[PDB]
């Protein structure tokens, strides 16, 4: 399992902004599922250990 | 007089509303 990275982890988490956007706009105009979860697992309460799961659940919804 | 509130990454700028949520139960009691 790699998960090699970059040091600066500064402008890297960027992207995870725009990613949940993304997400957001999609279940908003395409409601699939219950929005409770996206509301559980919050990017500013810091609980994110492992970005790549959090892009992965993301994507599965896709 | 009073402990320090567990923040939990709930950010509040001045004069802005804000809510938190903190999973903990314990500050009910201080409620």
């Amino acid at each position: 399992v790699v998960h090699e990275d970059f040091q600066v982890t500064e402008e890297v988490k960027a992207l995870t902004a725009e990613i949940v956007k993304t997400i957001r706009d999609i279940i908003a105009l395409n409601p699939l599922y219950r929005e409770s979860v996206l509301q559980m697992m919050q990017a500013g309460q810091r609980v994110v250990d492992n970005p790549i799961y959090l892009s992965d659940m993301g994507a599965a919804l896709t | 007089h009073l402990p320090l509130i567990a923040i939990t990454r709930n950010p509040v700028f001045p004069r802005f509303i804000k809510i938190i949520e903190v999973k903990n139960k314990k500050l009910v009691e201080l409620l």
